[PDB]
């Protein structure tokens, strides 16, 4: 099957610029398409990680009408009729064409069973009804309910169940007396139970044990018990000096011998007696005009400093190729330092640090040929950078050839 | 918790109680110091079963003189499972705290259903069908047949139970129906019979009501363990109920059809027996003349059916008459067969006492009242003589039978009322025949002639006045316990008021009003966009649920419904209404919205509990009246007129309100547990119909939230919601809403308790 | 309808004033603050879940649900990136039962809530999806290092949960992926957030008023403690110096920058891979080293020898140091704060200024 190349193709269509690096790298012999597209993985689940259940009204959501016998055309409404009615499914699989349209086949969908909630004899869902009416026999008959562990067994909840003779209310249920809207209304009754059953069994994918389960869950009490707390671990820091003086470096903190405590203290005792000159002591003309000559833009506290001189000569096609380069080389140093951070030691990751290697020096092969091409027309816009990162991934892979090596 | 309950140490299974919780003890020491009934009252709120079954193992861990055994009744078996396993957990805590000192044989029992391994017997699955073939591979002569061949049927689980099971007890385990079965497989053996042959030995026992007050089940505690023993009814609301369900017997037309063909292969029967044998007849006879049918009733397990209809003290030890050859007992039977189907013919509603239908028998087709007083004897020695083997094709003759046994014991308090259409059929062939029952009385009453101290107890009952007043009953205590919070955990509200200012109401009497049915479904719209996790939704009639949920259809409200959360309708099918509640409990819990919308009657709200998240708002649609049934409830109300003295309008009322507090009350477990719990419609705020709900409901029942409109109930509800979802820790209940160990020494902590109790 | 019957009065000139202080006194509240002398989850990958639901349109709040939520988020996201710097944030919107990843995991306040200012716009069209969004969140917190405290914000309102699939078994996923998933609730309390809160690790809240929703924030912006479960790694840091144009750009390294940018002249290198940065603190974009100014590790040390309780006595009380140690100033109300070491006197200026932002007792520095 030829998926990869669709998908890689659908993306470089929707991004372009990675249509772009995949051709900087590809076309431009650094890499194999194969590789590139190969670790690439980034994409959805599904179409929305599953579909959207048939909640309920699949056939009351926009009934019978994308606009009875109106259009239509819903995706949710056929889709959730797909996975609801299975008899429907297999309807779908005969009567499509081999002669009938969806124009047709939806208008005998809108019949009894399915959205009037009838049973009579009538058009081509009335097998689908009776398939409809085994799967419900089945359900009741080859099945019954899974969890009548303790609870729930309506048949089984009265030890003596006798017949219709030694009772008080023998008439419950009459064999005679069936009419037509009753019968209706009984219909009503069982299409809605069936059409809740689908329901829960679509949204839902495919002994002493499990009575002794429900009969221990059913009889305790939240509250006469023990408590819902789960725990948190203590953590009692052992050496938290280490929190107060952080992780400023030591400064060079030399206070000398505390007879200069004493010494101090006795000449600031001294000072702060005696105080309060205001217009002689404080200051003289001369340092604020040497002030005024520090401030002015030429002397010392002025570093002749937010200069930031730019070269701002060829903007906007260098700016374009600088796109197209980080990108790039994003994408290169990207695979390299993801498989690289941890040696792997084994010798299929080994191979794909090998096959690193070899992307990475054809793109230091493609990187000289781009500088050559790019900054050879006016003489400016240093490109080292790249040059710097790319020298890095060079330098990593050599140190970790030496260093594996002594590890041999 | 080692609690002093002012003569005795009480080891609670949990280290914490509530206030209820001591005040309840308080009040079942009073019940169990003097000799007397007692009916309680704890709402759902407590561990009612957890204290009830710690108290009652106090009394026999320090008094093996006065209470023997308890028998306690839970009315269905998954309950019948919990108490259980609470009394597991209070045994593996008296174990905890001493060692294996522990001797305590816990013990359910329900059935044949329910105990049963053979895997032929197994997947069948109704009761009479598993009763029919545990007839057919075990017997009385079929055992015997099996004794003295190789070839012959057998289970291989009674024989080697009866090889050595009788004689080693089952040693101090308390024992689920589970682990029971289990038990059966292990050694291989009958649980059943185990369980049956283990009565005798255990200390608590946990079985149902139609397993205590039928009189034709229950023949398996006798007198001298009934003398010492203490029986606790729990959710006891249907005891009435249960009693005329327990009495009363149904006749149809086709019970009548397949008793005719019954009565002809039986005569086959009799014919090609009295070609093969005859000295076993000879001894029928000996053991009529001579006894009154015990010679082979020593070793009888498997061979008795359900036994006489009539109760304990009503049976006789005299000769059955004109009936002892079979031949003329057929011609008897055949005889009140054509009268009992002549009478049926009649095509109009025809109330009579049982002595005018005695008269009516007499006179018209020559059979007297001691001949068919013994006539349940008679085919059950019948049946046991002709060697027949499934006795689930003899149901109807038997019911025939047993119908006769009531006809002729039973008068003034009964009621044989003719049907020959039903209410909801009229002019379809269905004549039926109730002999109904409304003594409510006359089937507790050897209960509370036989037992010691019989403890009534539920979450709702109200009022207390009217349970003396019907079951023949005079207690020690009538105790109701008030809800002490320290957080409002409920709020009831009466929304009997629609948007429309329409008065919301069922008085229309089943038959459609359209804009009270618009009110109904825009109530469950904007309270389904209010509430989460699940909202349970109880109609009146099954009749009306479906015609509510069919004009919510045409009406365009439902697919609204749909879209806030996820419906489950009920239905009357014992696998459907299974399969819809299982959904609704996987709809609770996957995130989505689930709403189960139920009639107010039926099993769905009788066992079938909604704890913490899966009802969150009960919505009671109407006032549950039974309108349905027919002249029954005029013939009861007219007796409780009568013999008792309780008023028409007061037992109607009494009568709804049970049911619809029934079905509310269900919500909460616990403390930490919030229900909102609505009433939909006008007449919940008319007084006497408020008055009849508990205490512990009208508590907390505010005068503003009587008579809510719809939205100004949904705003009730969302400030409820958001004051109601704060962390509400353990430690917010330490001063009030909870007890430690060293909060019951403090004699404060004493009259507060004193203060919550209250006595009717 | 008959509120103004809340007005007594016994002698009525101050009654009326003793009615009104009654009403403007119930009308306000403190905040509860928790102390811990334990362990923190101080890199923090938060990654923040709003609904776009039907019933973010609803208006509970003063506007709408939405424009209340995301005027607090842009609160929030200011406050987050004021008080934890290494740390980043990620905002989906969940909306129409799909979840979309709105804003990526980054560090800078700028795009979040340039993308929240976008996001007041949206339209909150149809039920949520908790699956999808613990989906997304999952899938970008899976590969973070194993010492990053991940942590889900979910803002979530509405009740019906629709997810497209089974909702326990990622809760089994990322109660073994070691996230921490923590639910502000609007509205009412649902047992699947419950569970989901309490099984992943988180917290879970029910939201009254303006002023509780902010006390929640407030309580998510601060490093929640860790489990017995998450990684204590030793993270390689990395601490460029600042280099402007090296002596009026006498062979310097003209570039354009690293993530519409002009020449860039000089600035933050990195000590790995030797690349251009304009800002700092930014992960490596080519190396996978973290960069750090080391102020950034002196924003947050107040976690780690953290505050007190000052004594709060409201009485007179043997005051024998009348003046506020605080700020020199007297102490014209009933309430006296009095700290634990020192045992100096403050008032209550001083006593919110401390304890919200100064972080330091001032007596306990002399
Ligand atoms: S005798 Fe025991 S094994 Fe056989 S059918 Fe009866 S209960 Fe089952
Ligand atoms: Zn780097
Ligand atoms: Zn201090
Ligand atoms: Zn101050």
């Amino acid at each position: 099957a030829n998926k990869e190349l669709e998908e890689k193709n659908r993306m470089l269509q929707e991004d372009p610029v990675l249509f772009q690096l995949y051709k900087d790298l590809v076309v431009s012999q650094v890499i194999s398409a194969e590789e590139f597209w190969a670790n690439r993985l980034x994409x959805x689940x599904x179409x929305x990680x599953x579909x959207x259940x048939x909640x309920x009204x699949x056939x009351x959501x926009x009934x019978x009408x994308x606009x009875x016998x109106x259009x239509x055309x819903x995706s949710d409404i056929i889709e959730s009729i797909f996975r609801t009615y299975p008899a429907v499914k297999m309807k779908y699989a005969e009567n499509v064409p081999h002669n009938m349209t969806e124009k047709e086949f939806w208008t005998r969908f809108f019949q009894s069973h399915y959205f009037h909630r009838x049973x009579x004899x009538x058009x081509x869902x009335x097998x689908x009804x009776x398939x409809x009416x085994x799967x419900x026999x089945x359900x009741x008959x080859x099945x019954x309910x899974x969890x009548x562990x303790x609870x729930x067994x309506x048949x089984x909840x009265x030890x003596x169940x006798x017949x219709x003779x030694x009772x008080x209310x023998x008439x419950x249920x009459x064999x005679x007396x069936x009419x037509x809207x009753e019968n209706s209304n009984a219909a009503i009754i069982k299409r809605f139970n069936h059409h809740s059953a689908m329901v829960l069994a679509a949204g839902l994918r495919k002994q002493p044990a499990v009575k002794r389960a429900k009969l221990q869950e059913s009889i305790e009490y939240e509250d006469l018990g023990x408590x819902x707390x789960x725990x948190x671990i203590a953590l009692n820091l052992k050496k938290s000096d280490r929190y107060y003086h952080g992780p400023t470096p030591i400064x060079x903190x030399x206070x000398x011998t505390s007879q200069d405590i004493i010494n101090s203290f006795q000449s600031i005792r001294q000072e702060m007696e005696a105080y309060t000159p205001k217009l002689t002591q404080v200051l003289s003309s001369s340092a604020a005009s040497s002030t005024i000559t520090a401030l002015s833009p030429g002397g010392a506290l002025m570093q002749x400093x937010x200069x930031x001189x730019x070269x701002x000569x060829v903007p906007n096609d260098i700016q374009s190729e600088l796109k197209h380069l980080y990108v790039a080389v994003g994408e290169l140093l990207r695979h390299f330092w993801s498989c690289f951070x941890x040696x792997x030691x084994x010798x299929x990751x080994x191979x794909x640090x090998x096959x690193x290697x070899x992307x990475x020096x054809x793109x230091x092969x493609x990187x000289x040929x781009x500088x050559x091409x790019x900054x050879x027309x006016x003489x400016x816009x240093l490109v080292s950078h790249i040059e710097e990162m790319l020298q890095t991934a060079y330098n990593k892979l050599h140190t970790w050839x030496x260093x594996x090596x002594x590890x041999x | 918790m080692k609690l002093n309950v002012d003569g005795l140490l009480v080891y609670f299974p949990y280290d914490y109680i509530y206030p209820e919780q001591f005040s309840y003890m308080r009040e079942l020491k009073r019940t169990l110091d003097a000799k007397g009934h007692g009916v309680l009252e704890m709402p759902s709120g407590t561990g009612k079963t957890v204290s009830l079954l710690a108290l009652i193992m106090a009394y026999q861990r320090a008094y093996p003189l006065e209470v023997t055994k308890l028998i306690y009744c839970s009315r269905t078996v998954p309950e019948i499972e919990k108490v259980i396993e609470e009394l597991r957990k209070l045994l593996n805590f008296y174990e905890k705290q001493e060692g294996e000192k522990l001797p305590f044989l816990g013990l359910a029992l329900s059935s044949r259903k329910n105990l049963c391994i053979h895997p032929e017997v197994t997947p069948l699955r109704f009761g009479k069908d598993v009763d029919g073939k545990c007839h057919s591979l075990t017997a009385s002569y079929v055992r015997a047949q099996y004794q003295h061949d190789t070839s012959l049927p057998h289970c291989r689980f009674y024989e080697e139970f009866d090889a050595h099971g009788r004689e080693v007890p089952l040693p101090a385990g308390i024992y689920n129906l589970d682990d029971l079965k289990a038990l059966g497989r292990r050694q291989g053996w009958c649980p059943y019979f185990l369980a049956r042959y283990s009565i005798l030995h255990a200390n608590v026992v946990v079985y149902s009501y139609h397993y205590l007050l039928d009189p034709k089940i229950a023949d398996l505690v006798s007198k001298e363990l009934a003398r010492k023993a203490v029986v606790v009814f729990d959710e006891a609301h249907n005891i009435d109920n249960v009693c005329i369900d327990s009495m009363s017997v149904n006749l149809t037309r086709r019970t009548l059809d397949r008793c005719q063909g019954n009565l002809e292969t039986l005569q086959k029967t009799v014919l090609r027996i009295k070609e093969t044998d005859e000295q076993r007849l000879r001894d029928e006879y000996r053991r009529l003349v001579e006894g009154x049918x015990x010679x082979x009733x020593x070793x009888x397990x498997x061979x008795x059916x359900x036994x006489x209809x009539x109760x304990x003290x009503x049976x006789x030890x005299x000769v059955p008459g004109s009936i002892r050859t079979a031949e003329h007992f057929l011609g008897f039977l055949r005889r009140l067969l054509e009268y009992v189907k002549w009478r049926l013919r009649v095509q109009h509603v025809v109330q009579e006492s049982p002595p005018a239908f005695l008269s009516g028998l007499a006179q018209r087709v020559c059979i007297q009242r001691k001949p068919l007083r013994f006539c349940a004897e008679r085919l059950r020695s019948l049946l046991h003589t002709l060697e027949i083997t499934d006795l689930a094709d003899f149901s109807p003759l038997t019911l025939l039978a047993n119908f006769a046994t009531l006809v002729s014991t039973y008068a003034k308090g009964f009621t044989i009322i003719i049907e020959p259409f039903d209410d909801r059929t009229p002019t379809i062939a269905n004549p039926i025949l109730h002999f109904s029952c409304m003594d409510a009385s006359l089937a507790i009453k050897p209960v509370f002639e036989r037992f010691q101290s019989v403890i009534i107890t539920s979450g709702t009952l109200s009022p207390l006045d009217i349970y003396p007043k019907i079951l023949d009953f005079h207690p020690v205590t009538m105790a109701t316990f008030t809800m002490t919070l320290a957080r409002v955990c409920l709020c009831p509200m009466i929304i009997g008021r629609g948007n429309d200012q329409v008065a919301i109401s069922s008085k229309f009497e089943t038959r459609e009003d359209i804009a009270v049915i618009r009110n109904y479904g825009n109530l469950l719209l904007e309270m389904s966009a209010v509430v989460p996790d699940g909202i349970v939704a109880f109609f009146t009639s099954y009749q009306y649920m479906e015609s509510t949920v069919a004009s919510w259809y045409e009406q365009g409200i439902l697919e609204n419904i749909q879209r806030n959360k996820l419906l489950f309708i009920e239905t009357q099918d014992g696998a459907e209404t299974s399969v819809a509640l299982e959904k609704y409990q996987e709809a609770c819990e996957n995130g989505r919205g689930a709403i189960l919308l139920s009639v107010a009657r039926g099993k769905v709200s009788e066992g079938i509990d909604f704890v913490h998240h899966y009802g969150r708002a009960v919505i009671m649609f109407g006032v549950p009246y039974v309108y349905t049934q027919s002249r029954i409830l005029k013939a009861r109300l007219e007796y409780l007129r009568d013999q008792f003295q309780i008023r028409e309008n007061d037992f109607l009322t009494f009568d709804a309100m049970r049911h619809a507090a029934q079905c509310v009350g269900r919500a909460i477990r616990g403390k930490t547990d919030y229900g909102l719990m609505v009433f939909a419609d006008k007449r919940f705020a008319r007084g006497d119909k408020r008055g009849k709900l508990p205490r512990w409901i009208q508590e907390h029942l505010t005068d503003a939230n009587l008579n809510l409109t719809v939205d100004e109930g949904v705003q009730v509800a969302k400030y409820f919601l958001r004051q109601m979802a704060q962390p509400f820790h353990r430690e917010d209940q330490l001063g009030l809403s909870l007890l430690s160990l060293e909060q019951l020494e403090s004699e404060e902590t004493l009259k507060r308790i004193e203060q919550i109790a209250q006595q009717l | 309808x008959x509120x103004x019957x809340x007005x007594x009065x016994x002698x009525x000139x101050x009654x009326x004033x003793x009615x009104x202080x009654x009403x403007x006194x119930x009308x306000x509240x403190x905040x509860x603050x928790x102390x811990g002398q334990v362990r923190l989850g101080m890199m923090r990958h938060l990654y923040v879940v709003v609904d776009g639901s039907r019933t973010m349109e609803d208006q509970d709040l003063k506007p709408n649900r939405l424009t209340c939520t995301l005027k607090l988020l842009e609160y929030f996201v200011e406050e987050y990136f004021d008080q934890n710097p290494i740390s980043q944030i990620g905002i989906i919107v969940t909306k129409s039962k799909r979840a979309e990843k709105l804003t990526e995991l980054s560090g800078n306040p700028r795009k979040h809530i340039t993308s929240l200012k976008k996001a007041v716009d949206m339209t909150c069209h149809g039920e949520p999806s908790l699956y999808n969004s613990l989906s997304i969140a999952m899938q970008t917190l899976k590969h973070m290092p194993g010492h990053t405290s991940r942590e889900v914000l979910i803002i979530f309102s509405s009740l019906t949960t629709c997810d497209p699939s089974n909702i326990y078994d990622l809760i089994k996923t990322l109660k073994a992926a070691k996230i921490r998933v923590s639910v502000i609730g609007l509205s009412a309390e649902v047992r699947v957030c419950t569970v989901l809160a309490r099984e992943t690790g988180g917290t879970y809240h029910v939201i009254l008023d303006e002023s509780h929703y902010k006390e929640l924030l407030t309580h998510h912006v601060s490093p929640p403690p860790a489990s017995s479960s998450s990684e204590c790694s030793l993270i390689r840091m990395g601490f460029p110096q600042h280099t402007i144009x090296x002596x009026x750009x006498x062979x310097x390294x003209x570039x354009x920058x690293x993530x519409x940018x002009x020449x860039x002249x000089g600035g933050y290198f990195c000590p790995q891979c030797r690349a251009k940065y304009c800002e700092l603190p930014v992960e490596c974009k080519i190396c996978g080293l973290t960069l750090v100014s080391a102020p950034h590790l002196a924003r947050s040390y107040h976690h780690l020898f953290p505050l007190d309780a000052f004594q709060e006595i409201p009485l007179e009380e043997y005051n024998g140091e009348r003046f506020c140690y605080g700020c020199q100033g007297e102490l014209k109300d009933q309430h006296v704060y009095v700290c634990a070491v020192c045992q100096n006197v403050f008032c209550v200026d001083c006593d919110v200024f401390v304890h919200d932002s100064l972080h330091c007792c001032p007596g306990c520095i002399h």
